[PDB]
RNA sequence: UGGUGGUGCAUGGCCGUUCUUAGUUGGUGGAGUGAUUUGUCUGCUUAAUUGCGAUAACGAACGAGACCUUAACCUGCUAA
RNA sequence: GCCAAGGAUGUUUUCAUUAAUCAAGAACGAAAGUUAGGGGAUCGAAGACGAUCAGAUACCGUCGUAGUCUUAACCAUAAACUAUGCCGACUAGGGAUCGGGCAAUGUUUCUCGACUUGCUCGGCACCUUACGAGAAAUCAAAGUCUUUGGGUUCC
RNA sequence: CUGGUGCCAGCAGCCGCGGUAAUUCCAGCUCCAAUAGCGUAUAUUAAAGUUGUUGCAGUUAAAAAGCUCGUAGUUGAACU
C-alpha cells in the first residue's frame, strides 16, 4: 500500500541523489528524503544581553548571530520531536505551521 | 417573442454601476467566460450587464407561473443576504431562510423542517452549496447569484454579478423581487416602486 | 464545576421570554415570580434557575444576546427592519472609477453620460 | 461549450493558438520590402531569415538572425504584401 | 391508518394522481411505500436470504440479522430490498419497505417480430456492481430464463418470460448478485432505441398540474 | 414500441432531453424541468401559456445547465444577447 | 419417597469486580457494493456525551444531572 | 579551455513513407565482488579489547584488515521503483515551474538585459472533481472494457 | 421423533458433528430424489471469462525484462 504519493520523498525526473548524513546519529539518509531544519542562534542569552553590554566595549555593538542547518532522519526527527505522526487527512498538509 | 417593454432600463443600469454589480472577483472559472467582459487590467473582470439584466428577467419569468407562491425557497447564508431575503419573503409570497441550512430539510420526510419547495432561490452557490446538493436530490431547479468565482453545478439559472458587496446583494434581490412583482399582480411599469433598494442592505447596524 | 444543566438552561429561557417586560432584576422578586408561574419540584432547582436568569438579566442588560428573543426584542426587530435611508446608489452625481465599463456601455447601447474614467 | 462552430471559429480565438492547431495550418511569417536609408533600391526579407542578407547597393547588415524574428537594426520603413 | 406528509403522498391519498407511471415520467423521489402500495397492489415478495453480519464492539459483538427481498408484480414491476434489523420478521418486513420504495419499471419487447404481448427484454442490458456483473440478452419465445435461481426468481417477479443471462465476479455474495441484477433490469429503460426518437410534448407534470389541489 | 395490431404497448415513453437529447431515468432525480411563461407589453404574463425545457442530471451535474438553458431560451426567442453560437 | 450425595460449564434470584466513573440504545436522513461511518465534536469549560458554539445532520430515549436520607442556622404557624 | 553530441523552439528549409514493436542477436549497466599496477587521509567487512544482561558472542567506545580512490581487463544484479512496457488518437478546472517563440506607444538598465502581464509548443510536477474506472486503497491514467477489437513485444 | 456408546468407537467428497439432552455415530419409525433401477471408482466435457481469437490478468492478490539498438514476425497516414 502506497502511503504516501512522493513515496517518502520529492523527487521526479531523477534517478539517482547524493545521500547526506543526520545529526543525532549520523545516518545514510537521501538529500531530498531527509528533514532539513533551520535553528537560527544568538551569541548570547536572553538574560545574557546586558551582562554583555555592561561588559563590551564599541559602543554597545550589534551582537552577531549563528546559522546552522540540521538533517534529520526519519527516526531521529520523530524521536526529537520536531516532526511527528500526522493522520491520513492531515498528512497532505505541506504548508509550515 | 420577447417583448422590448423588458428592457435595460438605464436608470437601474447606472444603479447596478454604482452598486459594483460588475467588479467581479480575479477567477474566471471558464464556465463564466461568455458574462464577462474585456478583462481589465490588475486581474478583474467585468461583468456585461446586458446579459447580467437578461438573465434576471429570465429568473423573475422562471420565480413566476407557479401556482403556489409559498413553495419558492430562498438560502442566504451569509449575513449579507439576510436582510434581502427577508424583505424578498416580504413582498413576495416566497420562503425564505438565513443563516444555518440545517442539511436535511428537503430529504429526511420525517423532520418537522421539511417544506419541499418547488424553486429554491440562491445568494452564493458557494456559501450554499448544501442548499443545491438537497436540490439536486430532491429534483427542484435552482436559480442563483453567482460570480466568476462560483461552482454552478446544479444551477440551472445564474445572475452574474458581484455576489460579494452587501450594495450588489441588495440591489439584485430588490431588481428580481421588483421584476417578478411587475410580471404579474400590480406594479405596472410605467409607476416606479415605493420601496427602493435600500431597504434591502443589511446593516451591522 | 457549576455548568448549569439544559433543564435549567430550558426552564430559564421560558420564564424569560414569557415573563420579561414585568421581571425585576433584584434576586429575591425574580425568584418569587419563578416560584408563582414555575412549577418547580425542588427550591434548590428553583434557586439555580432563579440565579441563571437573573445573570442573564445582567447580560442582556449589559448588551443584546440572539440566544433569547422575545415580544420587545420582536417588535425591536421589526421596527428597525423598516429603515430606509436616501438613495445611495443612484446618487452621489455620477458613478466612478469607470474606465473599460465606458467602452462596454457604449457598445451595449445603454451608455450613460456621467462617467469620470480613472 | 457543448454548441461551439468549430466550422466557422472566431478570429481572435484563431490568432491566441499555434500554427498548426488552427482550423487550416498555415504561415505566420511574411515577406517584406526594404529600401536602403540612403539608397533608392529595394530588398524582400524574410520574417525569420536565418542568413545575413546583404545589400548590393551601399548599405549595412540588413538584418541580424535571432532566434525567432530577423532584428532590424537600420532606419528602414517595411511594407508587407 | 396511513397520513401523507408529502405533496405526492397527499395527492395520492387523494385519488387525484392516475397511475405510477405519471409519476416516473417525472422521476419524482418516492419516500413513502404507501403510495406504491396503492398504485400497485398484489405485489408478491420473495426472502432471498437472511445472514448474520456481525460487528466486533469493545466487550462481546454486535450481530444484525440481513435480510434481502426482491418484491415484485409479475408485470412490469420489481423492487430490491436490502435491510439490517435485530430479528427475521423486523428485517423482512423492512426489507420489503426499501423494495416498495425502490420499486423500478421494467421495458420488455420481442425477440423477433412483434407478435402478442411482450415477452423478453428488448435489447442487451448490463449490470455491474461489485466486480460482479449481470448481462441480461433477449431470447427466443419459449426458451425460458436461463439463469441462476436467484435471477430466475427475480426475473420471473420482473415479469420476463424468455431471458439468457450471463454472470462474471464472485456470484456468492447474493447482495451484490441481486444489486447487479437489479441494475441491469433497470436499466433497460436508459438505452436510447430507435423507437424511442419521437419528441413528446413535454407534459404538464403532476404537481404542476394540480398544485391547486394543495391547499390547507 | 408496436406490436402487429400496430397499438404502443409499453409503461410509459421517458421525456427525451432537451440539451443533449438523452433519456430520463426513472430515480434521475439531479434532472429538473423549469417553465417559463410568455409576457405580454407591459408584463401581466398570460395565466395558462408557457414553455418548459427539461434538463438531465448528468448535464446538471456537469455545470452545463445554464448554457443549455441559454441555447434553448435563445431558439425559441424568449432571451436575447446572452448567447452566441461564435466562440 | 429423603439426600448439607455431585454438577454455579445448564440455569433462576442475589452479590462482588469491569466502573468510588461516564457513556449506551434507536429511528429518519448523508457516505461506502459491503463490513461499517456521521449523528456520538474544530475550539473553550465542567466530576460529567455538563454546557456555549460551529456542525450532513435532525429528531429521540436511558444514564449522569436530576431524585431521596442525614447534619447543623432559624419560626412564638395546633402542642405537651 | 578543447572535442564530439542531444532535446525543445523558430522556419513559405530539403527527401518523400524512408514508420511502431520487438524472438534471436549486441552496446551501456549503481554498489558490492575479481585480476594485476599505482595510490592508500577519513570511514570501515574480518578482527582486537572494556561495561551490558543470567548468558553477549550483536548493538556502544577506541584501534584496525580486505574494501572505499585511479589505470587497464572481468561480471551483469538491486526495493536497477513511477512496484505502473512502447507507439498513435480523444477525454475537466485552476495555479505554480524549466526551455523556446510571439505581442506590450507596461516598469526599470550604465540596446540590450532584469521585472511584470497575455498567447502558444515541448517537459518535471501540484491542488480540486470524478463524467469514467477499480475489490478498495486510489487513478488524467490504472479513463474511452459485458456498450468487451488502433498496432506490437515480455510475462 | 425414541433406545445404545460418548472428542472414543466413528463419520466425514467440503465446511463440519462426536468431552450424557448426538437432528451428522448404530438400531426402530416416517419422509425425500430415482425407479427395474439406484450407488461407487476412474477418463473426458460443461462449470473454466481458472488457457481468454471471440474472452483473462500484470501498481499493491501470480506476473512489465535495468535501459537502449535492431533482424526474421506482426502492423502499417491520405489521395487515382
Ligand atoms: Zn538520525
Ligand atoms: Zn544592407
Amino acid at each position: 500500500t502506497q502511503k504516501r504519493r512522493n513515496n517518502g520523498r520529492n523527487k521526479h525526473g531523477r534517478g539517482h541523489v547524493k545521500f547526506v548524513r543526520c545529526i543525532n546519529c549520523s545516518r545514510a539518509v537521501p538529500k531530498d528524503k531527509a528533514i532539513k531544519r533551520w535553528t537560527i542562534r544568538n551569541m548570547v542569552e536572553t538574560a545574557a544581553i546586558r551582562d554583555l553590554s555592561e561588559a563590551s566595549v564599541y559602543s554597545e555593538y550589534t551582537i552577531p548571530k549563528l546559522y546552522i542547518k540540521l538533517q534529520y532522519c526519519v527516526s531521529c526527527a520523530i524521536h526529537s520531536r520536531v516532526v511527528r505522526v500526522r493522520s491520513r487527512e492531515g498528512r497532505r498538509i505541506r504548508t509550515p505551521p | 417573442g420577447r417583448p422590448n417593454i423588458l428592457n435595460a432600463t438605464d436608470e437601474d443600469i447606472k444603479q447596478l454601476l454604482a452598486a459594483n454589480c460588475h467588479i467581479g472577483s480575479k477567477n474566471l472559472e471558464v464556465r463564466m467566460d461568455n458574462y464577462v467582459w474585456k478583462r481589465r487590467s490588475d486581474g478583474v473582470h467585468i461583468l456585461n450587464l446586458g446579459k447580467t439584466w437578461e438573465k434576471l428577467v429570465l429568473a423573475a419569468r422562471v420565480i413566476a407561473t407557479i401556482e403556489n407562491p409559498a413553495d419558492v425557497c430562498v438560502v442566504s447564508t451569509r449575513t449579507y443576504g439576510h436582510r434581502a431575503v427577508l424583505k424578498f419573503a416580504a413582498h413576495t409570497g416566497a420562503t425564505a431562510i438565513a443563516g444555518r441550512f440545517t442539511p436535511g430539510n428537503f430529504t429526511n420526510y420525517i423532520t418537522r423542517t421539511y417544506r419541499e419547495p418547488r424553486l429554491i432561490v440562491v445568494t452564493d452557490p458557494r456559501a450554499d452549496a448544501q442548499a443545491i446538493k438537497e436540490a439536486s436530490f430532491v429534483n427542484i431547479p435552482v436559480i442563483a447569484l453567482c460570480d466568476t468565482d462560483s461552482i454552478l453545478n446544479h444551477v440551472d439559472i445564474a445572475i452574474p454579478t458581484n455576489n460579494k458587496g452587501r450594495k450588489s446583494i441588495g440591489l439584485i434581490w430588490y431588481l428580481l423581487a421588483r421584476e417578478v412583482l411587475r410580471v404579474r399582480g400590480t406594479l405596472s411599469r410605467s409607476a416606479p416602486w415605493d420601496v427602493m433598494p435600500d431597504l434591502y442592505f443589511y446593516r451591522d447596524p | 464545576g457549576r455548568v448549569r444543566t439544559k433543564t435549567t438552561k430550558r426552564a430559564s429561557r421560558v420564564v424569560i421570554e414569557k415573563y420579561y417586560p414585568r421581571l425585576t432584576l433584584d434576586f429575591q422578586t425574580n425568584k418569587r415570580i419563578v416560584d408563582e408561574v414555575a412549577i418547580i419540584a425542588s427550591k434548590r432547582l428553583r434557586n439555580k434557575i432563579a440565579g441563571y436568569t437573573t445573570h442573564l438579566m445582567k447580560r442582556i442588560q449589559r448588551g443584546p444576546v440572539r440566544g433569547i428573543s422575545f415580544k420587545l426584542q420582536e417588535e425591536e426587530r421589526e421596527r428597525k427592519d423598516q429603515y430606509v435611508p436616501e438613495v445611495s446608489e443612484l446618487e452621489v452625481d455620477r458613478v466612478n472609477v469607470d474606465q473599460d465599463t465606458k467602452d462596454m456601455l457604449k457598445s451595449l447601447g445603454y451608455d450613460q453620460i456621467p462617467v469620470r474614467v480613472l | 461549450v457543448l454548441a461551439v462552430d468549430l466550422l466557422n471559429p472566431s478570429h481572435e480565438s484563431e490568432m491566441r493558438k499555434h500554427k498548426l492547431k488552427q482550423l487550416v495550418q498555415g504561415p505566420r511569417s511574411f515577406f517584406m520590402d526594404v529600401k536602403c536609408p540612403g539608397c533608392f533600391n529595394i530588398t524582400t526579407v524574410f520574417s525569420h531569415a536565418q542568413t545575413v542578407v546583404i545589400c548590393g547597393s551601399c548599405a549595412s547588415v540588413l538584418c541580424q538572425p535571432t532566434g525567432g524574428k530577423a532584428r532590424l537594426m537600420e532606419g528602414c520603413s517595411f511594407r508587407r504584401k | 391508518e396511513w397520513v401523507p406528509v408529502t405533496k405526492l403522498g397527499r395527492l395520492v391519498k387523494a385519488g387525484k394522481i392516475k397511475s405510477i407511471e405519471e409519476i416516473y415520467l417525472y422521476s419524482l423521489p418516492i419516500k413513502e411505500y404507501q403510495i406504491v402500495d396503492y398504485f400497485l397492489p398484489r405485489l408478491n415478495d420473495e426472502v432471498m436470504k437472511v445472514v448474520p453480519v456481525q460487528k466486533q464492539t469493545r466487550a462481546g459483538q454486535r450481530t444484525r440479522f440481513k435480510a434481502f427481498v426482491v418484491i415484485g408484480d409479475s408485470d412490469g414491476h420489481v423492487g430490491l430490498g436490502i435491510k439490517c434489523a435485530k430479528e427475521v420478521a423486523t428485517a423482512i418486513r423492512g426489507a420489503i419497505i426499501m423494495g416498495k420504495l425502490s420499486i423500478m419499471p421494467i421495458r420488455r419487447g420481442y425477440w423477433g417480430t412483434a407478435l402478442g404481448d411482450p415477452h423478453t427484454v428488448p435489447v442487451k442490458v448490463s449490470g455491474k456492481c461489485g466486480s460482479v456483473t449481470v448481462r441480461l440478452v433477449p431470447a427466443p419465445r419459449g426458451a425460458g430464463l436461463v439463469a441462476a435461481p436467484v435471477t430466475k426468481r427475480f426475473l420471473q417477479l420482473a415479469g420476463i418470460e424468455d431471458c439468457y443471462t450471463q454472470s462474471r465476479g464472485s456470484t456468492k455474495t447474493l447482495g451484490n448478485f441481486v444489486k447487479a441484477a437489479f441494475a441491469a433490469a433497470s436499466l433497460t429503460y436508459g438505452i436510447l432505441t430507435p423507437n424511442l426518437w419521437a419528441e413528446r410534448p413535454f407534459g404538464q407534470t403532476p404537481i404542476e398540474e394540480y398544485a391547486d389541489i394543495l391547499m390547507q | 414500441m408496436e406490436n402487429e395490431a400496430g397499438q404502443l404497448v409499453d409503461l410509459y415513453v421517458p421525456r427525451k432531453c432537451s440539451a443533449t437529447n438523452r433519456i430520463i431515468q426513472a430515480k434521475d432525480h439531479a434532472s429538473v424541468q423549469i417553465n417559463v411563461c410568455a409576457v405580454d407589453a407591459e408584463g401581466r404574463q398570460i395565466p395558462g401559456e408557457k414553455t418548459t425545457y427539461a434538463i438531465s442530471g448528468f448535464v446538471r451535474s456537469k455545470g452545463e445547465s445554464d448554457d443549455c438553458i441559454n441555447r434553448l431560451t435563445t431558439q425559441d426567442g424568449l432571451l436575447e444577447g446572452v448567447w452566441s453560437y461564435q466562440r
